[PDB]
């Protein structure tokens, strides 16, 4: 029943360089036969997981140089070395040291970095009650999260369904507040 | 000058016909026997390894038993099948075969006394009469059953093959060519090995019967000339069954090299396709048992064709005479060979290292299928696979070369042997007195023969059976101890199987190999044929050859039955000990007192070590036999006459 | 070429039962176990047993012993995996994956299947409720209401406005869905557009203009 921890959620990364994720296992993964079977794949939205290395650091039939593995014990580590248009996705590893149930990691998003940027933050009253808050291009509550688009690599919303302040507070990494009356 | 195919069978009515037409149709159903139960076997295989796959993987067998209860249901029904196709097989071609022979007999002689004067040609007419019917009896008989079952064993083996695994196959396709050329070379080496010791012999054996034929040696005084006359010829004697020695020796040796490395070959082959996921052990198990079996048996039926050729080129003359249409129509042994202990000695070692090749073997294959009935590394499972591999060819590699010494080592003991006494032998002959030489139990012929076969036969007190005893126990002594040593239960019950399995191996052998009153009248009509032609009692001499003809027909028409119920029976046990063996192997390894590595292991080192403790105790010759000829040999040695001519 | 092809997308009734299917090719399938795993929204992957696609001997994870039943068919060489008396939190994306039976666990899942979505949900058929939103640059939207099920082929002047859009994904609310769209336009071009909602499952398209307060 190992638990495996990957480090990083979510990992910004930028064309032509070096990405590095790791995984942590609540227990040693190393065999009584001397191996390490902790395996790396990569997964694609709405494609199935392709399998990137296995037992560590051998690379498997058809992937590129690219993508190498190390570490031993309780600590892995996965590194590519130029980060192509082809590798934005999800890896995550899998341990298979300690079965019958088989472990996987949490997975790691690839995000391609740019500049920071701030939210052009928006509110809406109705038009039932509901206010919506459009919180665009930024680097009974209900929220909803765009992906990041295609062109600039930019997230972009939140409603909420008395009192007449209403306020909407976007406190991001970079706080903006919208209000209005009714 | 061969008569046609299809008038040998001429003397073959209907009754005969059905009967060719039936046997080769059961053994065909023979043939097709061995490949199904191949396949059968891997099926049981891959059930058996899926089932220690899957338990060594939830470590931190329970449909095993119900599963092998249908295998073991498949392996009786193909050995009753084998059963009754081998029996109808082997009795209706003796059938067959046997009341042709007869007709022919009968018919020959009838023309034989129908001929004229001026055709009565020698000698050479009873040499026919008592040679040449026996040659297309061994032509026209279970040697044709044994073609067309071999033919059948080669197509269902390899169509078994390339259903199963066409890759494979065609692997072991590409050796089946020279596997099949050495078991043809086999056959035809155990086929002509007395013939040639005869032909050997036969340049002194015609000094010796000339000189014993001797008043005028003894007279003339040239006792040492005819001795190193007759000595000459045994040098000569010596030295091609020395040279005998060394050739087919060295064949049979590459022979079982050659199996071996085909082992080695296919299962690194095999085991690289398991690695790869593309093939199973079972499927492998399948198609090389099948395509290997299939390829030695295309070889071994080669001797058919020459048996057949020989009964053509046999009946010619045979039927030219009976269509003639004449004008008018009316310790004590053992130190005779003490000077060949270094030889002895490493024969002996030889044989020790050639028996224990079988419970290597067996450690070995049970070993490299056992690796694929449990879950491991994938570079663990292949470095293990290609140790077995490479140890195959190490196997094969000492099988030849312990083979060959054996061999060459009792061989060349055993001529030097023969050659020392036929010399004591005829020196002190020669050295007897004529007093001797009259008593009618020193008839020319019985001196003969007493050089020509029991001095050959001494040596079957000595060296063979030591070679065989040998051989015997560093073979299943070694395999039943390691049996009880990995599987006690298993070894205890397959050693109530074990002299069924040895008997149905020596039967085996035997019915590959083949193994008076009428020809007295005959000889005598033959020579006395001019007073019998004078007082016309040609058909008086028929009757009286029909008539010495019925039991020894009737003894040929028992015999048939009999050997085919024997040969079937012990063709099926052979079936039955898979299904029994693995039926309790799936029992001991459901409730965890073995597992299948050395249920295998036993299994192939008890079956199968008795199987070739069989065969090579069909080599055996006769002890008792070889004890009462070297009581001969050494009581002519040990004679000293009362007239002294030395 | 060795592919493992799953099913489509299911949208189950709560409390019922359905079948997913991953059917093998280029490969010999009796030589490897079908593996099938879960994976949630927002959660690490889980996984749920295996079978043995040479005799149908299954092993299940002690979570999911009984709600699930694995099958293999050897003839048209695939496996389905049952469920039984479905709920909510078995609505995911549900995965196979094959591994060789000669190394079990010493070697990994070297082929994945693309992945089969089921959605589990009690509620029934619904009419999506539009609603304009302007303000008090200019940013407008129309949001989507109590909608079921998937999808809404939301669009801004049928197409001719595809740029400065962005729809959000649609989210539960209480067995229904709620989805949203923004759009930024120059301050000249407002209020001097209309968005087009189109549940096809509804067979509804409704046309809103938006109009200042
Ligand atoms: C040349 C090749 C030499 C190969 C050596 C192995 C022996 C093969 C012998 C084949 C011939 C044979 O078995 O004999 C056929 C023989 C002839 O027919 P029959 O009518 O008896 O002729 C005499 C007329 N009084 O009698 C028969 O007809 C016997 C029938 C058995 C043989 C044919 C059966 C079919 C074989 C293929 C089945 C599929
Ligand atoms: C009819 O021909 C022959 C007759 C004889 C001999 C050789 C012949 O032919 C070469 C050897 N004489 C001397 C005694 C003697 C010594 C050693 C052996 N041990 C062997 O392993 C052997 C040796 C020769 C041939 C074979 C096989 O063919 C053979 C075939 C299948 C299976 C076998 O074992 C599993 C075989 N084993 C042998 C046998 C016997 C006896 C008579
Ligand atoms: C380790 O694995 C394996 C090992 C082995 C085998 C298979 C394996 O794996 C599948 C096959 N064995 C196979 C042995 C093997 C070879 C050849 C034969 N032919 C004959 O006897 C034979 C055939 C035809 C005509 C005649 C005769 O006119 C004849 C006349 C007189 C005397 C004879 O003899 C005593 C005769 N004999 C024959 C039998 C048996 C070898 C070892
Ligand atoms: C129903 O079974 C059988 C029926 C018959 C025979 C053999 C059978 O069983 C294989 C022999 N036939 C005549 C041709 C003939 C002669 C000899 C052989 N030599 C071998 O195969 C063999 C030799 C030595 C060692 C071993 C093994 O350590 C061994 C271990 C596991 C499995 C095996 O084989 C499936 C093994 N084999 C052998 C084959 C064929 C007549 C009927
Ligand atoms: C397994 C099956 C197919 C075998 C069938 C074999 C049949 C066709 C054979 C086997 C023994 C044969 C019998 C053997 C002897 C005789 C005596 C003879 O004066 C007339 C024919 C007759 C009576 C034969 C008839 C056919 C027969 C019964
Ligand atoms: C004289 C008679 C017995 C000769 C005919 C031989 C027959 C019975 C043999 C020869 C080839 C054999 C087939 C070879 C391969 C396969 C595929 C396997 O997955 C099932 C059995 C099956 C389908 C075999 C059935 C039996 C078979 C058809
Ligand atoms: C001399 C012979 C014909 C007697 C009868 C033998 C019968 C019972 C045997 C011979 C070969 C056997 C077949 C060999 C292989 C297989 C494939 C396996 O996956 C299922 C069973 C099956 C299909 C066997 C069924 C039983 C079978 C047909
Ligand atoms: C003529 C002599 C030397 C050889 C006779 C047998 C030949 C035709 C056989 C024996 C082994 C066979 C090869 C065995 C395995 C493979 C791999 C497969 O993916 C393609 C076919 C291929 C490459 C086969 C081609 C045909 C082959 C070379
Ligand atoms: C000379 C005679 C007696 C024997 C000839 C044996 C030949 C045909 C055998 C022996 C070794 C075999 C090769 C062994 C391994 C491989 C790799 C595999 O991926 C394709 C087939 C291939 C390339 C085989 C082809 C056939 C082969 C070359
Ligand atoms: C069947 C007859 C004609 C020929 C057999 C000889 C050939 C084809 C076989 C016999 C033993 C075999 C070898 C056994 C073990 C190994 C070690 C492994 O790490 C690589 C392959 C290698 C080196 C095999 C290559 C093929 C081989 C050399
Ligand atoms: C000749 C008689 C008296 C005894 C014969 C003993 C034989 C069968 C025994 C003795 C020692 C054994 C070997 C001991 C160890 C190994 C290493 C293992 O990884 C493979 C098997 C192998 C190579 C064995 C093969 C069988 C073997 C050679
Ligand atoms: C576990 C141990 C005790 C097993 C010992 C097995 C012994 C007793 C067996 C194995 C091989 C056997 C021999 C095999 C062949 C022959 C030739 C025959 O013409 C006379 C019997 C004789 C000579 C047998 C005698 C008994 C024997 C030596
Ligand atoms: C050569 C023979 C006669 C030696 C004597 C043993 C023979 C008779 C065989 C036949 C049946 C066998 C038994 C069959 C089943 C079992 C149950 C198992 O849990 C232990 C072994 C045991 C008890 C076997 C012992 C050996 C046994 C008794
Ligand atoms: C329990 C242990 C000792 C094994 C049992 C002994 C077995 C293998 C022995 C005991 C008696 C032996 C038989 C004795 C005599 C002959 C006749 C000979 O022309 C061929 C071998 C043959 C047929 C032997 C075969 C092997 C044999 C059956
Ligand atoms: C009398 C002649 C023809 C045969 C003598 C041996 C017979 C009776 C023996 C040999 C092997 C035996 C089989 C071995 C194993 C099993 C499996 C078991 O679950 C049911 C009985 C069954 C199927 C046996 C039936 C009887 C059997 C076929
Ligand atoms: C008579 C001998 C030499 C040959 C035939 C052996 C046969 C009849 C033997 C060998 C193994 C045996 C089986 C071994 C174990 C069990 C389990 C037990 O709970 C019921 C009987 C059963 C199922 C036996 C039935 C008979 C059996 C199949």
């Amino acid at each position: 029943q190992v638990v495996m921890t990957q480090s990083p959620l979510s990992l910004p990364v930028s064309l032509g360089d070096q990405a590095s994720i790791s995984c942590r296992s609540s227990q040693s993964l190393l065999h009584s036969n001397g191996n390490t079977y902790l395996h790396w794949y990569l997964q694609k939205p709405g494609q199935s997981p392709k399998l990137l290395i296995y037992k560590v650091s051998n690379r498997f039939s058809g992937v590129p140089d690219r993508f190498s593995g190390s570490g031993s014990g309780t600590d892995f580590t996965l590194k590519i070395s130029r980060v192509e248009a082809e590798d934005l996705g999800v890896y995550f590893c899998s341990q298979s040291t300690h079965i019958p149930p088989w472990t996987f990691g949490g997975g790691t998003k690839l995000d391609i970095k740019r500049a920071d940027a701030a939210p052009t933050v928006s509110i809406f009253p109705p038009s039932g009650l509901s206010v919506v808050c459009f919180l665009n291009n930024f680097y009974g509550v209900l929220n909803s999260w765009t992906d990041q688009d295609s062109k600039d690599s930019t997230y972009s919303s939140s409603t909420l369904t008395r009192h007449n302040s209403y306020t909407c507070e976007a406190t991001h990494k970079t706080p903006i507040v919208k209000s209005f009356n009714r | 000058p061969t008569v046609s195919v299809f008038s040998m069978f001429r003397y073959s009515n209907w009754l005969d016909k059905l009967y060719m037409v039936v046997g080769t149709l059961a053994a065909i159903i023979h043939g097709a026997g061995l490949p199904l139960m191949m396949l059968v076997f891997g099926e049981m295989t891959d059930i058996f390894a899926n089932a220690g796959n899957l338990e060594d993987l939830m470590s931190n067998f329970m449909n095993l038993e119900e599963d092998m209860t249908r295998y073991a249901y498949y392996y009786s029904g193909i050995g009753a099948g084998v059963l009754v196709a081998a029996y109808i097989q082997v009795s209706f071609w003796c059938l067959a075969a046997g009341r042709q022979i007869h007709k022919i007999r009968k018919q020959f002689f009838h023309a034989i006394m129908r001929q004229e004067i001026g055709w009565f040609h020698d000698g050479e007419l009873n040499t026919r009469l008592t040679d040449d019917v026996s040659k297309i009896n061994e032509g026209i008989g279970d040697k044709i059953g044994m073609f067309f079952q071999s033919m059948a064993t080669f197509f269902t083996g390899f169509i078994v093959g390339f259903t199963r695994g066409w890759k494979l196959t065609l692997v072991i396709l590409a050796i089946s060519p020279v596997l099949g050329l050495s078991a043809a070379v086999w056959a035809k080496i155990l086929s002509s090995f007395t013939d040639k010791e005869l032909l050997a012999y036969a340049k002194a054996g015609a000094v010796a019967e000339e000189v014993l034929a001797i008043r005028t040696v003894i007279a003339f005084g040239g006792q040492k000339k005819e001795l190193e006359r007759y000595n000459k010829n045994l040098e000569e004697a010596k030295r091609i069954g020395i040279k005998k020695a060394i050739t087919a020796n060295i064949s049979i040796g590459a022979a079982f090299l050659l199996i071996y490395a085909s082992y080695a070959l296919a299962f690194w082959y095999g085991t690289t396709l398991v690695l790869s996921g593309e093939y199973s052990i079972g499927q492998v198990l399948t198609v090389f048992f099948s395509v290997l079996i299939g390829a030695f048996s295309v070889g071994q039926a080669s001797p058919s064709i020459e048996a057949f050729a020989n009964a053509r080129g046999a009946a010619y003359e045979i039927f030219k005479i009976i269509d003639n249409k004449p004008s008018i129509d009316s310790w004590r042994i053992m130190k005779l060979n003490l000077t060949e202990w270094p030889y002895f000695v490493v024969g002996v070692f030889c044989a020790i290292i050639n028996g224990g090749l079988q419970p290597a073997f067996a450690i070995i294959f049970s070993k490299i299928i056992g690796v694929f009935t449990r879950i491991d590394d994938p570079e663990t499972k292949r470095q293990n696979s290609n140790l077995f591999s490479l140890l195959f060819l190490a196997l094969g590699i000492i099988s030849f070369i312990t083979f060959f010494l054996q061999g060459f080592t009792f061989g060349k003991a055993g001529e030097i042997l023969t050659k020392r006494l036929r010399y004591m032998v005829f020196r002190s002959m020669l050295r007897q007195d004529v007093s001797w030489f009259d008593d009618p139990k020193n008839t020319t012929g019985a001196l003969t023969t007493r050089l020509a076969n029991d001095a050959a036969q001494v040596k079957g007190a000595i060296g063979s059976r030591l070679a065989v005893i040998t051989q015997n126990i560093a073979n299943l002594g070694t395999g039943i101890i390691i049996s009880f040593i990995y599987g006690w239960q298993l070894t205890l019950l397959l050693l109530a199987i074990v002299p069924i399995i040895a008997i149905a191996g020596v039967v085996e052998m035997k019915m590959l190999s083949g193994q008076e009153g009428s020809g007295k009248i005959a000889t005598e009509a033959i020579e006395n044929f001019r007073t019998v032609v004078s007082l016309t009692q040609e058909q008086k001499f028929e009757h009286m050859y029909a008539q010495s003809l019925q039991v020894p027909y009737r003894n040929s028409l028992r015999k048939a039955h009999i050997f085919g119920i024997t040969f079937s029976f012990t063709q099926a046990m052979m079936y039955f000990s898979y299904a029994g063996c693995f039926r309790f192997g799936a029992y001991l390894v459901a409730h965890k007192l073995m597992s299948f590595e050395d249920v295998l292991l036993v299994f192939s080192a008890v079956v199968f070590g008795a199987m070739a403790v069989g065969q090579v105790s069909s080599f055996a010759p006769d002890y008792a036999k070889a004890k009462i000829s070297a009581a001969h040999i050494i009581m002519i040695i040990e004679k000293t006459p009362l007239i002294d001519s030395y | 070429e060795v592919q493992l092809q799953e099913s489509g997308p299911e949208l189950v009734k709560t409390g019922a039962s359905v079948k997913i299917s991953c059917k093998a090719s280029g490969y010999s399938f009796s030589n490897y176990y079908i593996h099938w795993v879960k994976q949630s929204h927002g959660k690490s992957l889980e996984w749920i047993g295996f079978i043995s696609c040479y005799n149908g001997a299954t092993f299940y994870n002690q979570k999911f012993k009984g709600k699930a039943t694995f099958t293999v068919d050897n003839s048209s060489s695939t496996a389905y995996m049952k469920f039984n008396s479905l709920t909510f939190e078995d609505s995911a994306v549900y995965y196979c994956a094959r591994l060789p039976i000669q190394f079990g666990n010493f070697y990994p899942m070297d082929y994945w299947g693309q992945g089969t979505t089921v959605t589990v949900s009690s509620a029934k058929t619904t009419a999506p409720s539009v609603y304009p939103l302007a303000p008090v640059s200019v940013t407008l939207g129309c949001l989507v209401k109590g909608y079921f099920p998937e999808p809404v082929t939301l669009t801004w002047n049928s197409g001719s406005l595809s740029s400065g859009v962005h729809t959000f994904p649609a989210v539960l609310q209480s067995d229904l869905y709620t989805l949203s769209s923004s759009v930024t336009v120059t301050s000249s071009t407002w209020p001097s557009i209309t968005c087009n909602v189109a549940h096809p499952a509804s067979s509804t398209k409704v046309d809103k203009k938006i109009e200042p307060r």
